[PDB]
């Protein structure tokens, strides 16, 4: 076929590869910060829910 | 961190009821039935404030 097919197809391939490569490099940076400061959606380790607490008056008044 | 506030011994000095257990329990029903409002005020204060020093009066 014509060389315009190979040229346009390849540069589109290069464009796809660039975004794929850029996203992986950004991924290591996103995942690094998440596991450090932990204010993001994932990596959230489980914590005890605030619903199990019995807030009804107890036998000892101060408790 | 810091001093813990404790009420002084002066206002702490309070006439303590000088009766035994049997006399208290024998008339407990009538004692609870008649003079009860000041008890309820102190009882509520102890459960709400959760701080004994707030309701000593």
């Amino acid at each position: 076929d014509g060389p315009e097919k190979n040229y346009e197809k390849t540069m589109a391939i290069l464009q796809i590869e660039a975004e794929k490569a850029e996203l992986r490099l950004k991924e290591l940076e996103v995942r690094r910060l998440m596991r450090a400061r932990g204010d993001g959606p994932w990596y959230q380790y489980p914590t005890i829910d605030k619903a199990l607490i019995d807030h009804s008056p107890k036998t000892t008044p101060d408790n | 961190p810091g001093i813990v506030e404790l009420p002084t011994l002066e206002d702490l000095k309070v006439q303590e009821v000088k009766v035994s257990s049997s006399v208290l329990k024998a008339a407990a029903h009538h004692y609870g039935a008649q003079c009860d409002k000041p008890n309820k005020e102190f009882m509520l204060c102890r459960w709400e404030e959760k701080d004994p020093r707030r309701c000593l009066e």
